[PDB]
């Protein structure tokens, strides 16, 4: 909790690299959470002018 | 006696002076600031009351955020949170939820654990059966 | 929201209905002594 | 017994401990938090408040805008006597809906008594020749939040 | 390629918007309402 | 000093320098770093995670861009806590005695 | 219908009017039923004396208490 | 309008009421004319209660400037150095009173939009949110496809 | 024991009711991570650019390393470093670098 500014924020804002198999799954519900991932809607600091935004990595 | 008017300068000042950081002849000419400047006050207004609606949006999308990550819905944590007699609202939620993490989870845990107790009274039919947080505290 | 379940349980359907939250003084000085009351 | 998709619910069975051994881990833990209120180990408290029809999170060396004027003095001490949450570090008391005066104490010094900012308020209606202007200027108190006091009177 | 003759919803052929659940609902809740009103209003 | 930290006002120079000697006079070997959390380490933009553990027991954690700054963030952190300049201390009493 | 609701005090929504239980009211009452909801006022602990007008309340749930939030 | 004014945060002068309260209206100098119409209001005022003022707040410098001047002024300078020069042109004693005790009150800040109602400093107790504080550490902190 | 929420993740709920049943307190200690959940930092140093005869040269080498390309490419290869789109590396005209704030409100 006692970071200092700039280590804050970067762990704050940090972008993060999620994992999704696809084998025999609905193209729609996957492309659901992935999209609420892609924007950043699962995070608590989100909003729109803000560039949170995860890298979704689908195989 | 013929009367003109000698303080138009100030009077087209006036407008003029709310039109500066606009874009094109409306910022210079006063023919095209008058009807700039009354729609950027008239979206001034609707925007003052959209800005609420906006601002709410945000911490339920937040929240939604929140529970989501501690594995609990929007409407299952605030209809448990209500019942457990919790009047926090939707801005002071956001507010836990970003910089109060561990009592956020804890309320999340408080809402996981009344809609439990309300799932086994309700499966139960029993009256006897009380929940230990479903009890309910009148005035005093 | 949880309207119904208020109006059930028996408080107000709006938490600003006659509740302590709203009737009691929401503050007074540190002297102990009580706060003008509320116009609402 | 057969195991079919419908045959079971979609969600994991839940099974709550029994009410005397429940009751008996609340007064262990609301003993354990007592200990630790009364030894004040907590280090810095945040408080969730109801004041001027509004909810505000604030902690100690605080600053909050009111939207109206109130009865007081600049300079003056108030005790904030609605409060709904208490949080430290390690532990955190909720109200149901409120708190109890002796368990929790807030006070807050008022040092400004302004006027906001003029915010203009236009209507206007298309080719009907109504227009109508309005300057709103709010009264504004400023409250810092200075103290934030917890007792060990807590069963 | 769908298009509806005239307007939406004053013509002879009109739009066909459905009923949902939700107005199903609304309206029973009305009617019930509506109901303990008037056995309210009979002694 | 309202709203401010300690090395903002300090300025030290080798944080894990002042920790081990601050952690010797205590009576404590060596902090171990370990790499506790990260996301991304080929992008442009890492985050570390460095953890510092004493005996096997984790005193300070810290995040950085890279794993020095990660592991200097520790340091900081747990020098911070070892002098009781956390940020959830206690504040400051403004009251007459 | 509008006028009904205008002279049985009802302008404003969502705020309870106490009214008498005759036919004289009832036909009214019949006349806008569609719009209102008419419950029954409950007196747990009798009418309201002069002592204790000032402390009184109506719950949702429609019975009025005559000590409300005493001391 | 918001975007086309300035704008500024909730802030206080010095940390003013934290350890004590200092007043921040420095100076309140008022011109008026001892005969004009205009000044009548601000000449009651000051026969009548500009010394309850002066005695109820002590640590404010009162000026008072009879001179021959059309419309009579009020110049209030605070601690930040900031003037604020309003105009008691053809106003009641009451009136007066109401605005010399607004500026006795107020902070002495840019009277601007304010950003939000609210200013704390270190508001992050027991942590922040950052996209590691909810998530479960595996043994050997593994990746999700990675084989040890 | 019992417990709504894992106790995994960063800190151990405990719910409790007081005995008049008007306050609910909570007891959340902070959980650190163990030591088995980590893994050592890489360490990486490595100076290929050394030479024996000439190590003022050799540094030389190491530390000359430059590269020039046009706006389109190295648009380009921003965008795929960072993620990005072209768009986002394009400048700005006069109209908009001059109405930027110079002076910025600052919080905290
Ligand atoms: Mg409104
Ligand atoms: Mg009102
Ligand atoms: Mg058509
Ligand atoms: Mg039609």
């Amino acid at each position: 909790s006692s970071f200092s500014k700039a280590p804050q924020q970067w762990a704050t804002f940090a972008r993060v690299w999620y994992l999704l198999d696809g084998k025999m799954q609905p193209p729609g519900k996957l492309a659901a959470m992935a999209s609420v991932k892609l924007q950043g809607l699962h995070k608590p600091v989100y909003h729109q002018l803000s560039d949170c935004g995860d890298h979704v990595v689908i195989m | 006696l013929r009367s003109r008017v000698t303080d138009r300068y100030w009077r087209v000042q006036e407008v003029l002076k709310h039109a500066r950081h606009f874009r094109g002849r409306k910022n210079r000419c006063y023919r095209l600031a008058v009807r700039a400047v009354t729609r950027a006050f008239v979206k001034c207004t609707r925007a003052r009351r959209l800005k609420k609606r906006s601002l709410r949006t945000l911490w339920i999308n937040r929240i939604t955020a929140a529970s989501q990550e501690h594995g609990l819905k929007y409407p299952a944590f605030i209809i448990n949170l209500i019942k457990c007699q919790v009047e926090l609202n939707r801005k002071v939620l956001a507010d836990l939820a970003i910089y109060e993490p561990k009592t956020f989870k804890s309320l999340a845990a408080l809402a996981k654990r009344r809609r439990e107790e309300g799932f086994a009274a309700a499966l139960g039919d029993g009256k006897e059966p009380d929940g230990i947080f479903s009890r309910v505290v009148q005035h005093r | 929201a949880g309207s119904q379940w208020r109006l059930q349980q028996g408080f107000a359907a709006n938490p600003s209905g006659y509740g302590p939250l709203t009737e009691l003084p929401d503050w007074s000085y540190a002297d102990g002594r009580p706060a003008p009351p509320m116009k609402g | 017994v057969p195991k079919t998709s419908l045959g079971s619910p979609p969600w994991p069975d839940i099974v709550l401990p029994d009410p005397v051994e429940e009751t008996r881990h609340h007064a262990e833990v609301v003993g354990q938090v007592n200990e630790l209120i009364a030894a004040g180990r907590y280090g810095r408290l945040f408080a969730v408040v109801h004041f001027a029809g509004h909810q505000w999170k604030v902690t100690a060396e605080d600053l909050i805008l009111i939207e109206n004027e109130l009865d007081v003095a600049c300079g003056e001490r108030i005790r904030l006597e609605k409060v709904l949450l208490v949080g430290a570090d390690n532990f955190t008391l909720l109200g149901k809906p409120l708190l109890g005066k002796e368990l929790v104490r807030v006070e807050a010094t008022v040092i400004e008594k302004t006027e906001s900012w003029p915010k203009i308020n236009m209507k206007f209606q298309k080719r009907k020749n109504y227009q109508r202007k309005r300057i709103t200027v709010n009264p504004q108190t400023v409250l810092r939040i200075n103290s934030i006091e917890i007792a060990p009177c807590l069963c | 390629r769908n298009r509806i003759p005239g307007r939406q919803w004053i013509g002879k052929h009109r739009r066909p918007r459905p009923v949902s659940a939700q107005a199903k609902q609304n309206m029973i809740r009305r009617l019930e309402t509506e109901a303990e009103n008037q056995y309210w209003l009979s002694r | 000093m309202t709203g401010k930290e300690l090395f903002e006002m300090w300025t030290i120079t080798n944080p894990m320098g002042l920790l081990v000697e601050e952690l010797k006079k205590r009576k404590i070997s060596a902090p171990e770093s370990r790499l506790t959390r990260q996301s991304g380490s080929t992008t442009a933009l890492p985050v570390y995670f460095v953890g510092l553990y004493c005996d096997r027991k984790l005193i300070a954690e810290g995040p950085g861009e890279t794993v020095l700054v990660a592991e200097e963030e520790a340091a900081r952190v747990a020098l911070r806590k070892l002098f009781g300049f956390t940020e959830n201390r206690r504040p400051w009493d403004y009251s007459k005695p | 219908e509008k006028d009904i609701i205008k002279m049985l005090g009802l302008e404003k929504a969502h705020t309870p009017q106490v009214h008498k239980n005759i036919p004289s009211v009832n036909a009214k009452l019949k006349v806008v039923k569609h719009l209102i909801r008419i419950k029954p006022l409950k007196l747990p602990q009798g009418l309201p004396t002069e002592e204790d007008m000032a402390n009184t309340c109506l719950k949702s749930n429609g019975e009025l208490v005559v000590r409300w939030l005493l001391n | 309008t918001a975007r086309g004014t300035a704008s500024r945060f909730l802030t206080s002068v010095l940390h003013n009421g934290l350890g004590r309260y200092v007043q921040q209206l420095q100076r309140l100098s008022f011109s008026l004319s001892r005969d004009a119409p205009s000044s009548r209001g601000a000449r009651e005022f000051v026969e009548r209660e500009v010394t309850d003022f002066a005695r109820r707040n002590p640590g404010v410098v009162i000026y008072v400037n009879p001179r021959p001047c059309c419309v009579p002024r009020v110049v209030a300078e605070y601690l930040n150095g900031a003037v604020r020069e309003e105009s008691i042109h053809c106003k009641s004693v009451e009136e007066i009173a109401a605005l010399v005790q607004k500026l006795a009150d107020q902070s002495g800040l840019d009277v601007i939009r304010i950003r939000k109602p609210f200013h704390t400093d270190s508001p992050s107790i027991q942590g922040q949110w950052h996209p590691f504080t909810n998530k479960p550490t595996t043994l050997g902190g593994l990746r999700p496809r990675e084989v040890q | 024991t019992y417990s709504s929420l894992p106790d995994d993740y960063n800190c151990k709920v405990e719910l409790a009711l007081t005995s008049d049943g008007r306050t609910i307190v909570c007891y959340h200690p902070s959980v650190d991570i163990p030591y088995e959940h980590t893994k050592p930092i890489p360490r990486p140093d490595p100076v290929h650019n050394i030479e024996e005869t000439h190590d003022l040269v050799l540094k030389t080498r190491l530390e000359e390393k430059g590269e020039h390309l046009e706006q389109g490419p190295m648009i380009e290869q921003l965008s795929k470093m960072f993620f990005t789109t072209k768009h986002r590396w394009y400048p700005r005209g006069q109209y908009h670098r001059r109405r930027r704030k110079p002076n910025p409100p600052k919080d905290r």
